[PDB]
């Protein structure tokens, strides 16, 4: 479509990065997402301020360590989903270093949205809403809890970002 | 009893971790080139 926005998804292994991508671009949680080897991307066409836009959304394994593909992965990114697991503090505790990497490997107006995923797993909650929402605001991030499994807030996460990137 | 295969199994493990990192290095270097020169290879599905 007459503009293309490049998205990256980042975060620790097993937070649901691939499953979020797959819920968005095929409204289906097929299902037990089996851990990403190298690099792939999906697309979806959305509409913002009455204008059609292709989202082009890149996925790879949670790296952290620098590697050959690293620079070109971040390179052209207009939005970044920064994803943690609501049932695992560790994934949340690491957010700050993900944001660091993100911030020096993308352009400064790159729009970053924090996703606490696996919201369906209430019984196993290991991270509060409020403290994640706090971190989001302190750091000028957009914030949602979501579930790749149910679909819950998945569409909203991608579209909220797209608005802030613009018409 | 022949207990030394612990040392030998250790040796073996180290060798496969080398094998694994080797393969991850190849993939990465390949994917750089692919991303620059025909990124649509990496689309899903098709
Ligand atoms: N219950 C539930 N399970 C999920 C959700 N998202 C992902 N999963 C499951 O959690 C596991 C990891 O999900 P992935 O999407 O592979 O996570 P990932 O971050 O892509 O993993 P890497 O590619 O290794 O970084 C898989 O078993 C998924 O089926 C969710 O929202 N709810
Ligand atoms: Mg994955």
């Amino acid at each position: 479509y007459s503009y293309i926005f490049k998205y990256i998804i980042i975060g620790d292994m097993g937070v649901g990065k691939s499953c979020l991508l797959h819920q968005f671009t095929e409204k289906k949680f097929m299902a037990d997402c089996p851990h990403t080897i190298g690099v792939e991307f999906g697309t979806r066409i959305i509409e913002v301020s009455g204008q059609k836009i292709k989202l082009q959304i890149w996925d790879t394994a949670g790296l952290e360590r620098f590697r050959a593909v690293t620079r070109s992965y971040y390179r052209g990114a207009a939005g970044a989903l920064m994803v943690y697991d609501i049932t695992r503090r560790s994934t949340y505790n690491h957010l700050s270093s993900w944001l660091t990497d993100a911030r020096n490997l993308t352009n400064p107006n790159t729009v970053i949205i924090l996703i606490g995923n696996k919201a369906d797993l209430e019984a196993q909650r290991d991270v509060t809403y409020e403290e994640a929402k706090q971190f989001a605001e302190e750091n000028g991030l957009l914030f949602l809890e979501a579930s790749a499994k149910t679909g819950e807030n998945v569409e909203d996460a991608f579209l909220e970002a797209a608005k802030k990137i613009y018409q | 009893e022949l207990i030394q295969l612990v040392l030998k199994q250790k040796e073996t493990i180290s060798k496969k971790e080398f094998q694994v990192r080797e393969l991850e290095d190849y993939i990465d270097n390949l994917l750089v080139r692919v991303m620059e020169e025909t990124p649509n290879i990496l689309r899903i599905p098709t």
